[PDB]
């Protein structure tokens, strides 16, 4: 599927690149400092 | 071996023996500048001792109907030691913060705050009027409130038309009066530029609305105060010429 | 390459002496002698250079300047001279102690009749947008002062009156981004 | 950081009968998001998921074409707009869910008539950097354009379509500004610069019809933005107030709308 | 000769505290410009730079369209226009930035009407190079085109587009030329010679409106020339003062416009 | 390759045509404080550029009956730039400094200056009276001139009782107007304590006394400035606190 | 990115080639014939 090709100089006149699945949930979702377990008491 | 801490930065300390966590801001610490985001030439300025501290505000008196209240975070500290000195004379600043807020309070006070930090939080002007000239704009005492801090008008809109029941995508923490006493961020350096003015530019902003507010039965203490204090961590400056108070 | 700078364009210059600073002997000490502005993509003494008709086709620019003050007098004339660059904030410096809390230079009329003050690239965004006026003073450079550092000293039957000759160019870091065309050629009909 | 697509499946769970191991009690108190997930709560069974979450991305969510603003030409001669994407609630919101924004661009150009139609005449499009001399007439020698981009499509054409990089002298779009763009005694009654940000300031953006009299059209032009390789930072809540300017925040003091719609008791689902 | 991107990146530098080494005193007496550089005058730091200087070569500053000439057809039944391209003064600055030019071109032919419009109607371009016969009429022998390059391209069409060759006689274009093209007398009122360089006159560049009867219709074709394969010799200043003639450098002896906008005293820098 | 030169101290430089030399006193050169010999346990700060660099003082109108002008080093500096800043909210100081004072003439003037550094310059009070409670005394702006300098009414006596001809035992260049215009001194931190404050001690005085004094014919230029411009190497400050003016 | 493909035997119809970066700033900042150094008086 020929999609990725240009036809400039310019590489800002492309298609959509590479899809990365990057994911990094774990700075939204835990970001305290001292690693929680799930299977304990939050505060001891 | 979780609820007791101490913070301990430059000559200054912080005790305390029922805490919940210490939330790192987007799971980043405060570091310097490197070399390849660097834009300008002079080199930069490194205290180190002097302005990396905890500097303590005026205490916030919470009664039962209260709303909230706001301060910028690198315009708080521009009169105050040896930072204000600092983001007086350099014309470029970069540093990160280490927040903590402390409201104690008795087994037989119930009430909660949300502490948080809001990058780039505008204050919007409240008025309907849909006229770019006639619109009504906040003065200056209010968008940069000072040293004093400044009350909410409507705290369920953030003063900002933006939803406080969302308001938790934001580093932040909750200081319930039956858990703990204290919520604590470490926020980095988030901002567009390398290095920015303290004087003209505040990056974020903290943010303690009363949500379930104060309640007790009479016979208990009604002085509940609010104290905050910061600390600068990984402080910078660059660009030193004649101080500018504003 | 150096390009004389246009510091005395005030009225009552008549055609030449627009490119001199005069020099002469003072009675209070701290003096100020000339003052100007840093920005090339601005109307002032750098639009009469070639690196200010250069970044004037280009709408960015990036990097360090340089200026270079020649001194032309007499051989038995000293004297020194403290030409500083201060970065943005307040308006020009009033004494020469607020000047001097910049990056000045001492610079000393002697055999070597000339001194260049480099111009370092103290910004907070990479570039700078060569229009300057209105909400475009968050690109604005700074200003070059040159003030009477001691005195200027002349023996009997000298001439007590000299001139300075102010060049300007680029440095090796200078750049531009985005072409444009300039605001100067104007043209009713065609030349015919 | 994980890479993978589809979604996480679940593993077969058991009954627990034992203390010291509890899953479901957290604690918000901490600024934590909970972690508890189905396998601890409920006995589950073994799936295994194929439900991708590739139209998910914030480039896939973003690369999606939409109105930025239109432009009107009565044929003054010519039609001006300075540039900002802030002027319609649909493309705004989205943009003003975050704080920093990457990308680049792509603008359409649709040009109708009055009634709605294309007649065979000549349009051009210019833009005009910042510090750019704005045309002030219809032949005058801006439009010369000898370094410029300038377009030239007629309105029987396909609408135009360019590729604009990322423009700006910071290193991020920002929508929110905190702060002031200079320094002075700024008032307390109308401060008029207050959130304006001159990293966005990006030209204007002006259109004119070829020619050498005056032709007697109305004609209405739409610039569609898409955009593309777009990088975002710092998520903030969505609005929910309604907009009333175009680069100010302001909302309505009195009646304030509700994020959520009334119901009858806090005892009845329905 | 040095081949490098980017910009040349600074490094550290301590404080220097000796005799006999001193970067600052130059002397412009010497014709040469002064070689002191950052890190010797201030303390300064070590950053890797990268801000791209493609853009600022004479080969991407030059190719860029813009227009050199208009040529005015009422259908005498045709029009012609001595190629000179210093005729407005927006392209003809950027090429008086320099002494010789060597490069190749690239016309594009926008034609329009009256009010503007585009009728369905044929038009003839040829060009016609020196010693070959200009067109006498309409319906004459010369537009028989069996050796000179000709376009035949309608109103309705996109702007038709070719491209030329280095076709000068000496090695490069002169645009200044410091002498006389022939022998002889020559007068001390009206040298109506001099500063006129035989090596840039390419000839004529002749339209018409391919028919048999007169098409009542007053056009108008833009020409739009851009240059490329441009390589430049011994620059020179660029021209402050206005232009008054086509083919010779002539000003205004009184009301000499400055080259720096007045202000109020030598001491005061706004 | 001895008379030109550029001494290039941080964002500032100075060149010259035609020195002498430049004296190093005491052939020393100004270090920082080592681990052995500092007693302070708080850990100093270190700006390093925007304290290192050239500051200009007023100019002195050298007239052909003059005495002489002297400048406390420390105190000069503390309402000028980030160096004043500094030595306000800090308590200790420790730095050396790099003189240079410049007096440039034509080929058809005559004199001389002798300029020197005096470490504990102290000033004595003038008169005539045995008599320790009605002993005079000098005033505030006469000890401390500040940035204005102060002139000698004895400069054979150096206004201390010590002759001025055996002053040559001191770090010091003379400036005569047929050979140089420039005098440099690059003085190191002397003290008995490794740090001190910068605004109840003032460490060493410049003097620069006109001996042979100015003399020219009619015709030439009669005012004949003279400008200083100090530099302090190596600064670092201890003990952050509330900023005191004096 | 083809680009600099060309369709016919003549080679001026052309894009634009391949950018060479030369800079050669010695000849017109320092012509001088003795070559000066930068952390020396010019005039010995
Ligand atoms: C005539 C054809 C070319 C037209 C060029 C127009 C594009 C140039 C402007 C770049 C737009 C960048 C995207 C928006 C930038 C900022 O976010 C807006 N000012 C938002 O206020
Ligand atoms: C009808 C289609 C082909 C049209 C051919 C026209 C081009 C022939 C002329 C070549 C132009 C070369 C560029 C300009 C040459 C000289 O510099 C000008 N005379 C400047 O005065």
């Amino acid at each position: 599927n020929f999609t990725n090709i240009n036809y400039y100089k310019d590489s800002y006149a492309a298609s959509a690149t590479r899809q990365d699945f990057t994911q990094d949930p774990k700075k939204f979702t835990q970001p305290v400092l001292d690693s929680i377990r799930e299977l304990s008491a939050p505060l001891n | 071996s979780d609820r007791v801490a101490q913070l301990t930065v430059g000559n200054s300390s912080i005790t305390t023996q029922e805490a919940a966590n210490i939330v790192l801001a987007y799971g980043e610490w405060p570091e310097y500048c490197p070399d390849t985001d660097a834009t300008a030439v002079d080199k930069p300025t490194r205290p180190d001792v002097s302005v990396n501290r905890f500097y303590t505000l005026d205490s916030k008196m919470w009664q039962e109907n209260s709303t909230g209240w706001y301060w910028k975070f690198p315009d708080v500290l521009n009169k105050t030691g040896v930072f204000g000195q600092n983001a007086q004379f350099h014309y470029l600043y970069r540093s990160g913060f280490c927040l903590h807020v402390q409201c104690n309070a008795s087994k037989f006070h119930q009430g909660a705050l949300l502490v948080a930090v809001i990058p780039e939080f505008v204050i919007a002007g409240r008025g309907s009027n849909t006229k770019p000239n006639e619109a009504p704009h906040p003065g200056f005492t209010t968008t940069f409130p000072g040293t004093t801090g400044a009350t909410f008008h409507d705290p369920y809109v953030l003063d900002s038309g933006v939803p406080l029941s969302q308001a938790l995508i934001y580093p932040h923490q909750w200081i319930n009066l039956r858990t703990n006493n204290c919520a604590t961020v470490i926020v980095p350096y988030i901002n567009a530029v390398p290095f920015d003015s303290a004087i003209n530019h505040s990056n974020f902003g903290l943010i303690v609305i009363p949500v379930s507010p104060l309640k007790y039965s009479s016979g208990a203490t009604t002085a509940i105060p609010i104290t905050i204090t910061i600390a600068p961590l990984n402080s910078e400056f660059g660009g030193l010429r004649q101080a500018v108070s504003q | 390459v150096e390009t004389i700078l246009e510091v005395n364009n005030t009225t009552e210059a008549t055609g030449l002496t627009r490119l001199l600073i005069p020099v002469s002997s003072q009675n209070k000490a701290d003096e100020l002698c000339a003052a100007f502005m840093v920005d090339p993509g601005r109307i002032g003494p750098w639009q009469s250079t070639l690196v200010g008709q250069i970044c004037r086709y280009y709408t960015q620019w990036s990097g360090s300047l340089k200026v270079t003050f020649m001194f032309t007098g007499s051989f038995m004339a000293t004297g020194k001279m403290l030409v500083a660059y201060s970065p943005p904030g307040s308006a020009q410096p009033a004494n020469r102690e607020t000047a001097m809390l910049g990056t000045h230079v001492i610079w000393d009329f002697g055999l070597q009749s000339s001194v260049s003050l480099v111009i370092p690239w103290i910004s907070n965004t990479h570039f700078r947008t060569a229009k300057t006026g209105g909400n475009y003073d968050y690109y604005t450079a700074g200003v070059v002062t040159l003030w009477y550092q001691t005195n200027y000293v002349v023996p009997p039957e000298t001439p007590g009156e000299a001139y300075i000759i102010a060049m300007g160019a680029a440095q090796d870091n200078f750049t531009l981004k985005i072409c444009k065309d300039t605001d100067e050629v104007t043209q009713q009909a065609v030349l015919q | 950081v994980t890479n993978a697509e589809s979604a996480a499946n679940t593993t077969p769970s058991s009954h627990r009968l034992e203390t010291g191991r509890v899953p479901a009690l957290q604690a918000a108190e901490t600024g934590a998001t909970s972690n508890a997930t189905d396998e601890n709560m409920i006995e589950t069974r073994c799936v295994v998921n194929r439900n991708g979450v590739l139209e998910t991305t914030i480039n896939h969510f973003f690369s999606r074409s939409g109105l930025v603003g239109v432009v009107n030409l009565t044929d003054t001669g010519y039609a001006t707009w300075d540039i900002d994407i802030m002027g319609f609630v649909q493309l705004r919101r989205k943009c003003e869910m975050f704080t920093y924004m990457r990308f680049n661009a792509e603008f359409t150009f649709v040009t109708t008539t009055k009634n709605g139609e294309a007649r065979p005449y000549m349009l051009q499009y210019m833009y005009v950097p910042p510090g750019a001399p704005k045309p002030t007439g219809r032949d005058a020698f801006q439009w010369q354009t000898a370094t410029n981009p300038s377009v030239f499509v007629k309105l029987t054409d396909p609408p135009a379509q360019v590729s604009v990089p990322f423009m700006s002298p910071a290193s991020a779009y920002q929508w929110f500004y905190d702060g002031y763009p200079t320094f002075g005694q700024h008032p307390e009654t109308s401060n008029t610069t207050y959130g304006l940000c001159p990293n966005n300031m990006m030209g204007t953006f002006a259109v004119r019809v070829v020619s050498r009299e005056a032709s007697q059209l109305k004609l209405q032009t739409r610039v569609y933005m898409k955009l593309k390789h777009v990088r975002a930072w710092v998520p903030r809540p969505i609005r929910s107030q309604p907009y009333l300017l175009k680069n100010f925040p302001n909302y309505d003091s009195s009646k304030i709308t509700n994020s959520a719609r009334d119901r009858s008791s806090i005892k009845q689902a329905n």
